[PDB]
């Protein structure tokens, strides 16, 4: 039903940058929230970047003025742009949206099959 | 007196979603915004109150219900939803005011072969009403004749068990689940 | 979207062999996996669930193993009733979504088809429209070419095939592919030939025609 | 044992709404899930719609708007409503018991839903006549709506070497179909050879002659 494909992730060798893109079908990407997270394995799910309808943003302290998460609402898509990379931040990074509409605030409902990124030496 | 969140948040155990557990929080006061903060709360979505604005309130009586499910169910945990979570295990009424807060547990409630520690109710012949907590584990009568405590055909166990590997995708990840429930105790 | 690509398409043994059918999922569904049966004219019925759980009344020779993304069902001594479609199911992701199925057909020596073609008839050619018809008659296996040439002109977009199911006493296949087309048309052109190409065939063997003889 | 028998199926426009029922014996209807899952005609299986046994539903997203599945206990019966129906729609319907929205142990038999634009027309029979060591000669039995037809060889005397091939279905909207049948070259002059074509649903019977 939902389906969310993220593309972009690769090598980074620490310093660069890498933007994330998740394209969304199924429902009204006008009307949704957006969200992306981040997995390190063996470790939680974490969640790194958040955008809602009205373009507010949140961002993780973690990732504060490093990354960037905006939307273009005419191609159902979700953008994550990834400066300043490190290898604490090599992980399998999902995109995610709303599951439901009321309420206020953060909701990851539907997710992706993520994509891997490594940053190099 | 702050208050014992991290009682519920960080404990050990916590319980299947078929025997959910429920915490009275009272008499406290709560910073909401180091939580809101917090990288692994995935979820963290209220109804009446905002996030923003939960430390400029305060409750009559705070209830912290928390149990675990599975990531691509974290949606059932919302008012006026429907699945086998929200009709049959854990149920918020449609005029719910509260928050719902989710983090993957992938860590603490996977293994290899299969966490089978964690239930859910598969069968109910009707829906549970909301805070509503069936622990029964008769035998599920699905044909006219009766069962007698064995399982067999048309008589199943009302509840099955989550697989919780993982290496699964992460819909099948388990997330920890606390619902705050809000009605001077707790500001 | 769990996609179910099952592998082979068509699965050729006797009886007595055994019978290895693969399902990949696209995404891991764990072990939330079952298996089906289809016999020609029948409802699917339910073989293993669980990727490995036999359901009540399923016999030995059928076993089903495999994980994650990668699963197979194992038919140990054909009798010859197995020989149906089998399709996969994973319940692990919604929406539940079946596999494409594979076929589990009665294998035989090659045999080459017999190619028969016939003009239509005056009576048709009477009513406005004209239908060739070529015929390949009791040939084993199953694939087939046919390509129609109309005065050489290799033509295509206005012919249809029809197959028989799998002869019960000598295993073979029939095929029928009609050209329709218009009675100016027919009339335009005078050579019309069919030609056929079969494994069973060391050269494409071709019948043809001449409209009006 | 269980059995669930279906029925509503029929022929039926594209835009026109149809009811499938199925007869449920064996367990409580309301106490379990079900399910309809089609298969259109030569394809795999496609899921379209559940129950639950509390009464949430659940709809495939080609279906869904359209199709509307429910129950009556009192009755045994589930039932789904299409509305608004396309060609795609065209499918066998299976009932299904479905045990906890995950699989289905038991089906019934299907009920065929078509859906075509067409009208009832007869068919016409063409003979396919004779011209290696063995001659073929036949019946084409063209231009027919709706299904079946069915065709024997000298009033059932002559079965052995009949191919009846299954009908296509042509972009008119209507059927067309062959019947073949292979005899020893020397017997063509000898023998008579009739095929006797029946399409019930327009009282169409025709026996053709098929002559060199
Ligand atoms: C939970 O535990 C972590 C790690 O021990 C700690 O950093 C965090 O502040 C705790 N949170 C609460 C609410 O107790």
């Amino acid at each position: 039903q939902v389906q969310l494909v993220e593309t972009g992730g690769g090598l980074v060798q620490p310093g660069g940058s890498l933007r994330l893109s998740c394209a969304a079908s199924g429902f009204t990407f006008s009307s949704y929230a957006m969200g992306w997270a981040r997995q390190v394995p063996g470790k939680g799910l974490e969640w790194v970047s958040y955008i809602y309808s009205d373009g507010s943003t949140e961002y993780q302290d973690s990732v504060k003025g490093r990354f960037t998460i905006s939307r273009d609402n005419a191609k159902s898509t979700v953008y994550l742009q990834m400066n300043s990379l490190k290898p604490e931040d090599t992980a399998v990074y999902y995109c995610a949206t709303e599951g439901s509409l009321g309420g206020w605030g953060r909701d990851f409902g539907s997710w992706g099959q993520g994509t891997q990124v490594t940053v190099s030496s | 007196n702050l208050c014992p969140f991290g009682e519920v948040f960080n404990a050990t155990r916590f319980a299947s979603v078929y025997a959910w557990n429920r915490k009275r929080i009272s008499n406290c006061v709560a910073d909401y915004s180091v939580l809101y903060n917090s990288a692994s709360f995935s979820t963290f979505k209220c109804y009446g109150v905002s996030p923003t604005k939960l430390n400029d309130l305060c409750f009559t009586n705070v209830y912290a219900d928390s149990f675990v499910i599975r990531g691509d169910e974290v949606r059932q945990i919302a008012p006026g939803q429907t699945g086998k979570i929200a009709d049959y295990n854990y149920k918020l009424p449609d005029d719910f005011t509260g928050c719902v807060i989710a983090w993957n547990s992938n860590n603490l409630d996977s293994k290899v072969g299969g966490n089978y520690n964690y239930l859910y109710r598969l069968f109910r012949k009707s829906n549970l009403k909301p805070f509503e907590r069936d622990i029964s584990t008769e035998i599920y009568q699905a044909g006219s004749t009766p069962c007698n405590g064995v399982e067999g055909f048309n008589c199943y166990f009302p509840l099955q068990s989550y697989g919780f590997q993982p290496t699964n995708g992460v819909g099948y990840q388990p997330y920890r689940v606390v619902v705050l429930s809000f009605e001077a105790t707790v500001c | 979207e769990i996609v179910l690509t099952q592998s082979p398409g068509t699965l050729s043994l006797s009886p007595g062999e055994r019978a290895t059918l693969s399902c990949r999922a696209s995404q891991s569904v764990s072990s939330y996996l079952a298996w089906y049966q289809q016999k020609p004219g029948q409802a699917p019925r339910l073989l293993i669930y669980g990727a490995s759980s036999r359901a009540t009344g399923i016999p030995d020779r059928f076993s089903g193993s495999g994980s994650g993304t990668d699963f197979t069902l194992t038919i140990s001594r054909l009798e010859p009733e197995d020989f149906a479609v089998y399709y996969c199911q994973q319940y692990g992701s919604s929406p539940r979504t079946f596999g494409q199925g594979t076929k589990l057909e009665i294998k035989r020596t090659v045999a080459a088809p017999s190619v028969f073609i016939f003009p239509p008839s005056d009576e048709q050619l009477k009513s406005g429209t004209a239908s060739v018809v070529c015929l390949l008659n009791n040939f084993y296996p199953r694939e087939a070419k046919v390509q129609w040439k109309v005065d050489n002109a290799l033509q295509s977009g206005n012919s249809q095939e029809s197959v028989t199911e799998q002869d019960s006493k000598d295993s073979t296949y029939s095929l029928s592919s009609t050209l329709t087309l218009s009675k100016a048309d027919y009339e335009k052109h005078k050579v019309y030939a069919c030609e056929v190409t079969h494994q069973g065939l060391s050269s494409p063997v071709t019948k043809s025609f001449n409209r009006g003889e | 044992q269980v059995q669930l028998v279906e029925s509503g199926g029929g022929l039926i426009q594209p835009g026109g709404s149809l009811r499938l029922s199925c007869a449920a014996s064996g367990f409580t209807v309301s106490s379990n899930y079900m399910s309809w899952v089609r298969q259109a005609p030569g394809k795999g299986l496609e899921w379209v719609s559940v129950i639950y046994s509390g009464g949430s539903t659940f709809y495939a997203d080609s279906v869904k708007g359209r199709f509307t599945i429910s129950r009556d206990n009192s009755k045994s019966t589930l039932y789904l409503q299409m509305n608004s129906l396309r060609v795609e729609d065209t499918a066998v319907y299976y009932c299904a018991r479905d045990f906890g929205d995950f699989y289905f142990d038991y089906w019934g038999q299907g009920t065929l839903v078509t859906v075509s634009s067409a009208s009832t027309k007869g068919p016409s029979v063409f003979p396919l006549a004779p011209s290696g060591g063995t001659a073929a000669l036949g019946c084409l039995v063209k231009d027919y709506f709706p299904e079946p037809v069915t065709v024997s060889w000298n009033s059932g005397a002559l079965t052995s070497g009949v191919h009846t091939f299954p009908a296509v279905l042509q972009s008119s909207g209507l059927y067309s179909l062959s019947s073949v049948v292979t005899v020893p070259s020397s017997s063509l002059g000898t023998q008579t050879y009739i095929c006797n074509v029946n399409h019930k649903p327009s009282n169409t019977k025709v026996d053709k002659k098929v002559e060199p």
